[PDB]
């Protein structure tokens, strides 16, 4: 089928800047009727597809003239003049000359903001779930620029790393930070074998580790 | 303007068929669009399934022949998708879109329903309180938290004081564990409103039916 | 002649949407017929549910209100059901039905499939063979059986040497027992036939993906 | 809604012998048009409702002319004019002048034919069953006329009711006769327990009752 090769996968960029992304499409795009069946999409993070671009070069219903849609034959070309914080999520393209109908393999685009540092925060488990057998330690580190973070687990003062689950969420539309949340789980047995509990945070916003803990029997 | 909404199964066993339905409002069916059917896999990969326009005309992609069937209700205006012989493969997030028929503009897209084929039975979820310490309840502001464990399948759909508490909220996206999922959900408020005012998780888990709620209440003296 | 072919789910759960197919041949949908969906109660009482004719114009029951729809796939000459929200009363043999737009003549339905709407679990047949004893391996005739126990939900189809022996068969109705199903079956045979040449029952049920078959041998001495 | 009331509720005939029965609706079924739609169907046992009269008073296709509907405003009678083993199902009869269209309660047809005694056979329980923790002891009458019949369990000369459970098969549509099993389900344990096991049937075409049992050790 007519094959959508998007590039760059992925992108950063600061706000206040534009942008510039490619699809290139194996067969000409353009059909007998002079129309050139091309949309360009975005799809913010937990949100699904929204219209930009359609005809190839045209602004599509209600969207901001800061997007713009160029290039004919094979080779269309998506700008932004100036990037917002809600212009991050994954951009497709979609042609609709050719059956079937395929889209691109989509780019990514990351907005670049001033670092900042997580807030970190640590919870013992629940009396409720201790009582069914089970024990998870949950630590969340929220709001924190740019992704790239490390959490370490410390049962006593020994690092652990069996058992540990975490979970990242998409930058944000609003601020452009990152949150994350790492959870240890353990046997209500082992949990009970032992005092202190930390959450190791390191993040370039500071060279020593955020740190977060707590000792069974306080509060 | 127009708006789409799909509703469906969450959780569809091997070998049988999906149907799904899409309520369009604010348009006639019978009118201009072209009425498509797209799924989004894991990988965030689309692919165009088919669709079925104005005047009821249909078309869809070769790679699902022979198992796909695109139809419509023009009296209650809706379309549907009737996809049989699923496997593990057809997991994946279904959309409705519609776009003009002439020129492919004005594109609307529904919500999209999570679809997951597999043999693993349905489990409601465990919902766990978490409150802070004493270290915490004295300075800046204060984090609370909500663990939902092991449920199946996906989703669940998680909110703070039904949904009042919007701001200051992260909800992580869960993770698959022997078969059944996790996710936990934190709400920051400032450090001088809580506990004076509760604070509640709400958790909704449609493919069981499951609704329970769970107040963030201190740890220790209450 | 047109002919008429139903297929679709043999269980469904509570609060689920009920979907069927109707496969048309020997005829196009798009021309003179009505094509409508009926159903058949445990007591034998009929219910028309609606229709959907050549102009794919549409009419259905007002004791179905806003929980059915009735569309069509001209390409694949099919017509389909939807039942949102069923519950046990439900549960009925669906048929699908046309009947010419103008007169009501040249009826034609097809072969009914059983709908049943329980929390029930899917469970497989246990099938044991039934030879007799020495007392009447020694006489007129003889009579050979088949015994399906335990299995949900209905229906299983029986047959004797896949199919080839059809006279001298009787397949009984299946009695609920313990939310599971037991049914026999019995095949008569010359008494100087059998076990000269073997005598098989094959059983198969639907709803779990299950197909035995068991060879009825002489007891004691083989 | 119109209601159709059908009569009689059953209905035996002897095998050459004319039919007639009534559907009464409580709203008159002619419309605007001249046009009565109404409909009677045929329901063998096992099939599905097939054709016989449209238009109220209309042989239908390929319909044989033995069937005649009649009547109007709002009787309508059906007859045969000389049954036939294959008339015997239940008929409907089907309005389509008011929507929603609703079928009458139906109307079935039992076929009147000599006398025949069942041809009875008993079964121990099967090697693979036991071996399960269970035990079945199926009994079969075939082919027989009168429909009523009655059929005794005995364990070593008593009496057993409890566990005993019976299924019928609808008359046959190419001799009218009927045929029944009688299933004894025991446990393993109770079953081991006794050594005679008797089948014991009582009909018309016998004042002395058919009996058919074995003893455990023999074959
Ligand atoms: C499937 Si679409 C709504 C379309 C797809 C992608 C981009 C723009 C338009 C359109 C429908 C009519 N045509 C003639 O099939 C061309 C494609
Ligand atoms: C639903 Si029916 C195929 C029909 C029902 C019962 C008996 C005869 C005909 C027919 C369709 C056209 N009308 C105008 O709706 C009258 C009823």
């Amino acid at each position: 089928d007519v094959v959508m090769t998007q590039s760059p996968k992925t992108i950063s960029v600061t706000i206040g800047q534009p942008a510039s992304i490619s699809c290139k499409s194996s067969q000409r795009l353009l059909n007998s009727n002079g129309k050139t069946f091309l949309n360009w999409l975005l799809q913010r993070p937990g949100q699904s597809p929204k219209r930009l671009i359609y005809l190839g070069t045209k602004l599509d219903s209600g969207v901001p003239d800061r997007f713009t849609g160029s290039g004919s034959g094979t080779d269309f070309t998506l700008k932004i003049s100036r990037v917002e914080a809600e212009d991050l999520g994954v951009y497709y393209c979609w042609q609709g000359t050719h059956f079937p109908y395929t889209f691109g393999g989509g780019t990514k685009l990351e907005i670049k903001r001033a670092d900042a540092a997580p807030t970190v925060s640590i919870f013992p488990p629940s009396s409720e779930q201790l009582t069914s057998g089970g024990a998870s330690v949950v630590c969340f580190l929220n709001n924190f620029y740019p992704k790239d973070i490390n959490v370490k687990w410390k049962i006593d003062g020994s690092e652990r790393q069996n058992g540990v689950l975490n979970s990242w969420t998409d930058q944000d539309s609003k601020d452009s930070t990152y949150s994350m949340s790492s959870t240890l789980t353990l046997t209500k047995d082992e949990y009970e074998r032992h005092n202190s509990y930390t959450c190791e945070a390191t993040h370039k916003t500071s060279t020593s580790p955020i740190v977060k803990s707590f000792n069974r029997n306080e509060c | 303007r127009v708006q789409l909404q799909q509703s469906g199964p969450g959780l569809v066993k091997p070998s049988q068929s999906l149907s799904l339905t899409c309520t369009v409002t604010g348009y006639s069916i019978t009118s201009d669009f072209a009425w498509n059917w797209i799924r989004q896999f894991p990988g965030n990969k689309l692919e165009w399934m088919g669709y079925i326009n104005y005047s009821g005309f249909t078309s869809h992609n070769p790679s699902l022949k022979s198992r796909i069937s695109i139809t419509r209700d023009t009296s209650k205006n809706q379309f549907f998708l009737q996809l049989n012989s699923v496997t593990t493969e057809d997991t994946a997030t279904y959309y409705c879109a519609g776009l003009l028929w002439y020129d492919g503009g004005a594109g609307s897209w529904g919500q999209g329903t999570l679809v997951t084929v597999s043999a693993a039975k349905t489990t409601a979820p465990s919902v766990y309180p978490l409150a802070p310490v004493c270290g915490d309840t004295t300075g800046s502001s204060v984090t609370l938290g909500c663990l939902v464990k092991g449920y199946f399948p996906e989703p669940v759909t998680l909110t703070w004081n039904s949904g009042s508490l919007s701001s200051g909220v992260h909800t992580f996206p869960a993770v698959l564990q022997s078969d059944l999922y996790t996710l936990s959900s934190s709400v920051t408020v400032t450090s001088s409103t809580w506990p004076s005012q509760s604070i509640t998780c709400n958790v909704a888990h449609p493919a069981s039916s499951t609704k329970v709620d769970k107040k963030i209440e201190p740890r220790g003296p209450t």
